[PDB]
């Protein structure tokens, strides 16, 4: 009949990017009575809690309080939702999201190409410099978010960096950069500086 | 890295007969630390036997002593019995007043 | 002369029965006076000194929490290794970690370290600048590399030189009575005739403290080799012991000499076997 | 005193 039951929405309050010894909820929410919500960690340190449903709204969410952030708590999250006890019969799994865990290592350096102040149309390049040696690097832009993820490379004066390229120039922006390791893509270091990107007209 | 233990049985004091003291299995120089040693007695088993902290040296191999309290006689035969990972068969060490 | 105050680490993982087993012991010059097991009814640092029971709850307190702490850093740590080294759960694994401080007569830090080995094999080390360090592989590389990136070495220097050299005095102060004490050994020599023409000389030395002894065999002049250098045995008690074996003919039973050195023993002992 | 130890793993 109800066969499986559909995805629950799964967040991270206040968000997916918690600094070491802070703690995140990851709410799991459905208008679907769950009456048991299970949320999954996968990678080194599986593990798997479960919350009863709180029913308000005729909405049904738990709010899994993850702890002080340590290196053994990053990774994907899913969540699945139950009605059922006797055994559970678990629902579809919820979108993927991955916490992350932050200021672990030096904060790299956020660099501008062709520099702050650019003009609009012309192109624009990023770059995440760093005399550790991260093996990757993250960019954000001011609440669009989507972090981009690039490499490194040892440069000449003992860097490492990623180039970040933007195309044209349209409004501009607030950026941060992070750094981390292959083994390790969810444990990154200090935000650098937020970098501020402003745009002018073409002279004419 | 595995490394074979070092079996040593012996008096804590100079041993005089119908005095009592303390027999002391001394197992050094293995890894891993897993470990098993017995206090023998004539063929049987010493239950009340105490073990030192875990501890290693700059080889980073483990030591760790046993010992309990014995008075020794002429004819009373003691051993201690050590089984290791290293080890095929469990090795028995007889105990030795000169030694 | 040169005191040392050293902490030991053992992390052993036990995949079918659960977490992994932790056993921490600290030294003070060849002196156990603390231990912590994770298999305990209470885990908690307890004292295996006299001289250390006087310590207030704020020591015990904090020095708990300390490896508590550190138990779950090796389990974190013992998991990652496993894919460093790309290995399975079913094996169990060995994490040992130790350091300390080297303190010399100038009242200050002579040597720092701070070491760790996986399964018996090094891995990491502090070098002695304490400022840099050393991998033992590629796969070690990778925690070094992390380590520098987090400046791991300043908050070791921090403590290697100043809480280590602090709390080293602190104790050799509070307890001098048993650790800045050198008890000299007991020495003489055993005959054991192995058949009509030969037999054995055994030199003994008893109840000494520190362990760091020499003892070697001389016929007329010094035959390290046939000569059976047992390893520093611990009495029970707080003393060690260690004695060497030559063989010998029959007849010449004499121009066979043992040398022993020792703190305790201030000038150097010559001695041989009197029937 | 032991030491603190540093929250950062290997
Ligand atoms: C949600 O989080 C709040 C704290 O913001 C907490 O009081 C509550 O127990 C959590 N769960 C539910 C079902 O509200
Ligand atoms: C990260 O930033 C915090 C706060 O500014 C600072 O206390 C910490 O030392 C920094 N860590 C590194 C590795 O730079």
């Amino acid at each position: 009949h109800e066969g499986v039951h559909r995805k629950p929405s799964l967040l991270a309050h206040p968000g997916r990017l918690v600094k070491s010894e802070e703690t995140v909820i990851l709410q799991c929410w459905s208008d679907v009575r769950f009456e048991h919500f299970l949320l999954h960690r996968e990678g080194k340190f599986k593990d798997t809690l479960h919350l009863i449903g709180e029913h308000h709204d005729g909405v049904s969410k738990a709010n899994f309080s993850i702890g002080p952030m340590m290196q053994d708590l990053a990774g994907t999250y899913r969540c699945y939702g139950s009605v059922t006890h006797s055994p559970y019969q678990l629902s579809a799994p919820s979108d993927p999201l991955d916490i992350v865990i932050t200021g672990l290592y030096e904060k790299p350096s956020l660099s501008a190409q062709p520099g702050p102040t650019v003009l609009a149309g012309e192109s624009v390049t990023l770059s995440c410099s760093s005399r550790s040696s991260y093996d990757m690097y993250h960019l954000s832009r001011e609440g669009e978010a989507h972090e981009c993820r690039f490499s490194a490379g040892p440069k000449v004066n003992g860097t490492f960096q990623a180039d970040f390229p933007l195309g044209p120039a349209t409004h501009g922006g607030t950026y941060r950069c992070f750094g981390s390791f292959r083994d390790s893509p969810y444990e990154w270091s200090n935000s650098s500086d937020p970098l501020l990107v402003s745009v002018i007209g073409n002279p004419s | 890295i595995q490394r074979t233990p070092k079996i040593q049985v012996y008096s804590r004091h100079p041993a005089e007969n119908g005095k009592s003291n303390f027999l002391n299995c001394y197992v050094s120089g293995f890894h891993p630390s897993d470990i098993e040693v017995d206090l023998l007695k004539n063929g049987e088993r010493i239950e009340k036997v105490e073990h030192s902290d875990l501890s290693f040296s700059k080889d980073w191999s483990f030591y760790l002593l046993y010992y309990t309290e014995f008075t020794p006689t002429e004819k009373d035969e003691y051993a201690c019995r050590v089984n290791h990972v290293t080890l095929s068969q469990p090795k028995i060490v007889k105990w030795d007043r000169d030694m | 002369g040169s005191h040392s105050m050293r902490y030991f680490h053992t992390s052993v993982s036990r995949p079918g029965r659960g977490e992994p087993r932790f056993i921490t012991v600290g030294y003070v010059d060849d002196t156990q006076f603390v231990r912590f097991d994770s298999d305990a009814a209470s885990p908690r640092e307890e004292p295996r000194a006299p001289w250390i029971e006087q310590e207030g709850p704020e020591y015990w307190d904090r020095n708990t929490q300390i490896c508590k702490a550190k138990a779950q850093t090796d389990r974190v740590g013992l998991r990652n290794l496993r894919g460093y080294y790309n290995q399975s759960e079913d094996g169990s694994h060995t994490w040992q970690t130790m350091y300390g401080c080297d303190m010399g007569p100038d009242g200050r830090l002579l040597r720092g370290y701070n070491q760790f080995a996986y399964d018996g094999k090094d891995y990491i080390a502090l070098n002695e600048d304490l400022r840099s360090w050393t991998a033992a592989d590629t796969a070690a590389q990778i925690t070094q590399r992390k380590w520098e990136a987090a400046r791991v070495a300043e908050q070791l220097r921090a403590y290697l030189e100043g809480e280590c050299v602090e709390w080293l005095r602190r104790h050799l102060e509070n307890g001098k009575e048993t650790l800045q004490r050198a008890d000299p050994p007991k020495t003489h020599v055993t005959h054991h005739p192995i058949s009509d023409h030969e037999a054995t000389l055994r030199c003994w030395a008893l109840g000494f403290y520190p362990a760091e002894i020499t003892l070697t065999w001389q016929r007329d002049g010094d035959q390290t080799q046939d000569t059976e250098l047992v390893e520093t045995r611990p009495a029970g008690d707080g003393t060690f012991q260690k004695w060497a074996a030559v063989v010998v003919p029959s007849g010449q039973e004499q121009r066979y000499t043992c040398h022993v050195q020792h703190e305790g023993l201030q000038e150097p002992l010559t001695l041989r076997w009197k029937p | 005193n032991r030491f603190a130890g540093f929250g950062i793993g290997l």
